[PDB]
């Protein structure tokens, strides 16, 4: 991927989210947690849910026949249709492969980008509370029970109430 | 002391191919070639005509199968292999552009064009064309001299598309098994059929001889056609070997011609026929026939081609 | 206390497309799609021939209308509706091909083939091709008897392109109304013409009858064509129902034919043309008329498609 | 977008910036103030002025008629024409389709990544005498007049001349 | 007191174009559009025929430079600029349709028709096709009568296709340099050739008359060919002017033709060709010939399209 | 190019490096150092490589001819032959063109993100005893010899062992 999230750091992906796309999984006082974020999986959902569409495409623009099965038609008429025909084809066929090739690669690196999205988005609220672990981790460097880990999930965390005491944890 | 977060996976995610790798397995995929096929005519809420065992151009001339479709009018029409534009042995010049025309005529309305005749004969028949026994094509005049050998005296005759579109006209020409026949009909001595108008402008000259028996006959029957102007006129300048036509025919409107040897079915809708059926697809891509006709996907090579609508897929 | 940054906005901006979304808000964005014309046809700087009353292939044989286009030379030909390729009735045989040869040959440079005659007639005319009365095709010659009935001496004529290039080669065939007036001309009995060479081998026979009273006239004459090589020879045996080549032609250089309806402009230049203009543009795309020619964007379907050339816009 | 800068943290853009693309609002001692960055928004322009360029073309390839539209071709050589032209016709709306969606999308996702740029290259400049506050603002913690923002924008800022003092409010 | 990084660069690196900019410098690129070429005809591992002075259709009928090529066996023809496909001065009818259907033929196999004749000449031959000085076509037969003027017996041939696959029949129409010489061989009068099966239905008549004298002639032989499926039967119906089939031709199965003027080699392999050598290449596109054969590059205007393979190259 | 390291705040790159793509230069105790980095150089390639392999493209669909050099077919069914030929040859030099331009956007976009890629990793393994020149590079708050770098470089360094050191050079 381009955004160096997922298959980077976060060496892999979680089974067990059968929740949403992306989500939180936190260990606290309290023990381990595990839910989804829905904001940036509907995001995701609803980009991927755009190029479907819009591909899924049917062209108002209707074909006759020129050719004939039961009754061959003139042999060097019957050349220039068939000549014809498959240059079309293979127009076509290299159009449809590289489009599939094209989105998919844009699919992927949509998809990564949406996680970095999250991630750098978290490391502003925290500001000053906590530090990177690397693999995609928030070591907090203050005491974070249940409720506090849910003040950040849905986006209300302030780091000005346990600023001072994380930031003494140097 | 810390909370950690990332993505989805599975155990068993789908492999497609991007820009810069092949093989590549995402969280979920989905098809963009169309494969699958309905092997029926789906022609839920079409005017149809199914042909059978009347050929296309033999709506127009009248060969006995075609009786019942001198005067159709459809929305979708289809040819069967079964099918056969003719009686009495014979072939049509410029056939395939005629089918092409009739295709998407939306049917046919006939009209008489109004021909007398002074002191010859008419109700030629052959035992190949039967009804009660010999006949001939419906929409055709077989003209004759009187009886045998007698002469066929040079007429004129001659009709005006009286009507606001282009009128389809046709003729045919005699070619006897043998010069002897043929005199047996219009008596010895050159024979000459010449046809013009404002856009038309040429003539037509008899073959004698000996062809194999087909249909139970040596003979063979030249039909001609051109496409009538409004307010122009047409005029058959003859003395023999020739095939009048009674009636003229008008195109309807607009349809779709296809052929097929698979059933007629009215209860699903469709736009993209073949001859083994029809293809139902939203996907824009098929690997299925290259000559399909209609509203149909884009023909590709390739039986599939994936399309990532996942994630990367990492597993554990 | 801080520094804040940030981008530009709009509080109307304009909708584009992009891969994963219809109507996205942007910035700015510009049209893609050309759809503004205009009705004349610009032609500053090009040597313009504006065919008129005479048809394209009318400047080869020399209809009245066409007397002033028998030598003529350009880098842009139009033809006009109104435009007639004969004054006789009567037909091009491959007349397209024909067409489509004069359109881009820079226009034509004739040349007489020097043909002389042992009694018979030539100055032969008709109240069609009109100019001080009865008169006839400029570049052809009206191959007769001396006087009614005689006979038409099987005669043998000859011309060698003696240039670096192919000669365009235009002979007639008459087809009268009748075989009675058929034989006022040249007699009766059979006859024949045959045209060969290098490339080229056929030959032709008349057809006489009667046909409807086109330009007040029940007779037609068919014209042919063959394109003869350098160094190779034309032969013409023949014995009636001929109409004899005077001048042979030759082609210029290079040019581009159009047909249209609009008058011609030498303010504006341009190079993608159409029936009711021109098209001046520097969008890849247009949709306007599929069948311009000339340096054209490339047809489509859509009227418009938007190509966004801002930001996102996200108003306040 | 794919960079989270636009339409992302940033809830929204300046009208009143009518100034360039991109620019900084500030607001310290003597007021409030807000001037457009010409280098971002040049790297931006240039690009976009790029694709146009690359876009509009001629095709020195001249094409003359094969049809007849004062006297119709025959009907079989006249659809074998029509065949031939409207599957090339359904080429170029497709090809012409996909071109500007593709590039529609690389365009927003270019400038997208401009602003990022811009973003992350201020917040190398301060290195630790400011903190981000999430949606695209730097909170200074030291004393910054008029003339002290002008330093960054013209990119000759010093972070050690006040780092003592804004390290200081931690 | 730190740690820096980077990225690789170059003093000299190569310009392509992206999206956004043209002729911006990177580390590595690579070529796309194939220029390069081999100046021979790459036969290594096929079945070739170099035809050389033998034309295709010459395969056929069987002319002096054709007698070892009447039953070849090919995976790839060539044709050359000298070769003929004719002796005595004549053409075929829809030769290029023929010429198509050769080429990937795979080869022949030719086949004895077995017509016996009752009272008439048979060893009809010409200076032109000389083998032991005056000779035929190998397989045609000149069908005359017996001695000058004598008359021509309306006669009746047959033949049947006893095999799975189709039959090329071909027979020729004798076009004398004058109606004297004509009588000469069938006497005076009209004839006439009648050809028919199930498919087929048409006829054919002579034109006598003067033509240039081509190979040291004045007459021409009109070849004429159709397709007759299994089971069906061929029947000529003639009079004279008439060139007769000896062996019916058999396609073996698949193969290419091409044309060409470079010298054949066995050493390199290729499926790319054209008139000036071979196009070995994998790159997807080549700007040498639009008319290449075979499994090619796409054609494309441009003579060069570098693509990067390397990362942006910022100097020191 | 979008991921703003290359041809960004890293000036340029070093001609010196004739050993990969990317890689570490060092300045230390010791001296100065200079190694490449094979991990993210491989990635890369095995990318560029990937496009090339997917490039490099054989049609098994075989064209015959319709022509004939020889001898001139009629002229309206030559007029449409050329016609329709020159009009896909319209296509494929469009394809061409775009094909490359779209590729070679990307594949420098790709370079671009690689690095970057590698940047972001380090400052996520020295966490808090290192801070952010602009240009790209790493100051380091505390005495690392050529046997501390190389533990960086093949991804091993510790933070902890530093930390108490290089936080108190605030
Ligand atoms: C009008 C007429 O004459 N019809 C007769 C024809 C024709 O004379 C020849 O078939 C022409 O080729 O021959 C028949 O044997 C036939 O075909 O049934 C009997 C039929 O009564
Ligand atoms: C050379 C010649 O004979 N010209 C005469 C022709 C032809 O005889 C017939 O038109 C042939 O079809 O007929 C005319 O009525 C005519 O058309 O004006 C008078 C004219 O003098
Ligand atoms: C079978 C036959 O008659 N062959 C003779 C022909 C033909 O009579 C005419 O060429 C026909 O056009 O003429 C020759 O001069 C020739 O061409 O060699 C002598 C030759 O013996
Ligand atoms: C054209 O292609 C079809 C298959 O699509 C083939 O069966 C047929 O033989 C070809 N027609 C001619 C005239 O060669
Ligand atoms: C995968 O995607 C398709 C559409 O792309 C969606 O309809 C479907 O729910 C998904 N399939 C599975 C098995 O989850
Ligand atoms: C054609 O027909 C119309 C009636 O539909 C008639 O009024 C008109 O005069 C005719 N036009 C010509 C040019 O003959
Ligand atoms: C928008 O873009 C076009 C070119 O894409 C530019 O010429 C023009 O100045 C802009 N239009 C407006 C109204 O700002
Ligand atoms: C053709 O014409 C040239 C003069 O242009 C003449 O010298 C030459 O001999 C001729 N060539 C042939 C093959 O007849
Ligand atoms: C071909 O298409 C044109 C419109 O572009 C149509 O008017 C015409 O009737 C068609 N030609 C034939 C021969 O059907
Ligand atoms: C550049 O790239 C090509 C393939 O794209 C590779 O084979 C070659 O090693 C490189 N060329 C040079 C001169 O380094
Ligand atoms: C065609 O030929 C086969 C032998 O290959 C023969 O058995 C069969 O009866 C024939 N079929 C027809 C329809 O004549
Ligand atoms: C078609 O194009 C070729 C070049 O590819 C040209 O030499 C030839 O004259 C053209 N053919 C016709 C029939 O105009």
């Amino acid at each position: 991927g381009l955004f160096g999230a997922i298959a980077g750091f976060i060496e892999n992906g979680w089974e067990g989210l059968i929740d949403g796309w992306y989500g939180f999984r936190h260990q606290n006082a309290q023990g381990e947690g595990t839910a989804a974020d829905y904001k940036s999986t509907q995001s995701a959902i609803d980009q991927i849910t755009g190029k479907l569409n819009r591909l899924i495409e049917k062209t108002n623009q209707q074909f006759e026949l020129i050719d004939n099965e039961f009754t061959e038609v003139e042999k060097q008429i019957g050349n220039v249709i068939n000549w014809t025909r498959d240059s079309i084809t293979e127009v076509w066929s290299y159009n449809a492969e590289l489009l599939v090739a094209m989105e998919n690669q844009h699919t992927i690196d949509l998809a990564d980008s949406e996680m970095d999205k999250l991630y750098e988005r978290v490391k502003r609220q925290l500001r000053e509370n906590a530090e990177e672990d690397g693999t995609g981790c928030f070591e907090i460097f203050h005491k974070c029970d249940d409720d506090c880990m849910a003040s950040i999930r849905n986006n209300t965390y302030d780091h000005s109430k346990y600023r001072e005491e994380a930031m003494q944890n140097r | 002391d810390k909370i950690c977060l990332g993505h989805h996976a599975v155990s068993n995610g789908t492999k497609v191919n991007t820009l810069t790798e092949r093989g590549v397995e995402v969280v979920n995929a989905t098809e963009t070639v169309e494969r699958t096929n309905i092997p029926r005519i789906c022609s839920k809420g079409k005017r149809t005509v199914d042909l059978g065992q009347c050929g296309l151009l033999g709506t127009i001339t009248g060969p006995p199968q075609c009786d019942q479709f001198l005067e159709f009018s459809a929305d979708l029409i289809i040819e069967r292999r079964e099918g056969s534009d003719v009686c009495y042995p014979g072939k049509f010049v410029n056939e395939e552009a005629l089918r092409q025309i009739l295709r998407e005529s939306g049917g046919i309305d006939k009209e008489a064009m109004g021909f007398t005749y002074s002191g010859i004969r008419t109700n030629g028949a052959t035992s190949s064309c039967r009804r009660s026994g010999s006949s001939f094509y419906a929409e055709m005049k077989w003209l004759l001299s009187n009886t045998d050998n007698a002469a066929f005296p040079q007429m004129t005759k001659s009709y005006k598309n009286t009507r606001k579109n282009p009128a389809l006209i046709v003729w045919g020409i005699h070619h006897s098994g043998s010069t002897a026949e043929q005199t047996k009909l219009y008596g010895s001595g050159n024979k000459l059929v010449t046809v013009g108008s404002s856009n038309y402008q040429q003539s037509f000259v008899p073959s004698p001889g000996a062809r194999t028996q087909v249909n139970g006959q040596s003979g063979r029957i030249d039909f001609h056609w051109l496409m009538l102007n409004p307010n122009d006129t047409v005029t058959f300048s003859f003395n023999g070997a020739f095939i009048a036509p009674d009636r003229a025919s008008f195109l309807r409107g607009k349809s779709m011609g296809i052929q097929s040897g698979v059933q007629v079915d009215a209860d699903c809708e469709g736009d993209c026929y073949y001859s083994g059926g029809t293809i139902i697809s939203n996907l824009p891509f098929q690997n299925i026939d290259s000559r399909a006709v209609g509203k149909c996907p884009r023909y590709v090579k390739q039986r599939s081609l994936l399309l990532a609508t996942g994630m990367k897929n990492v597993p554990e």
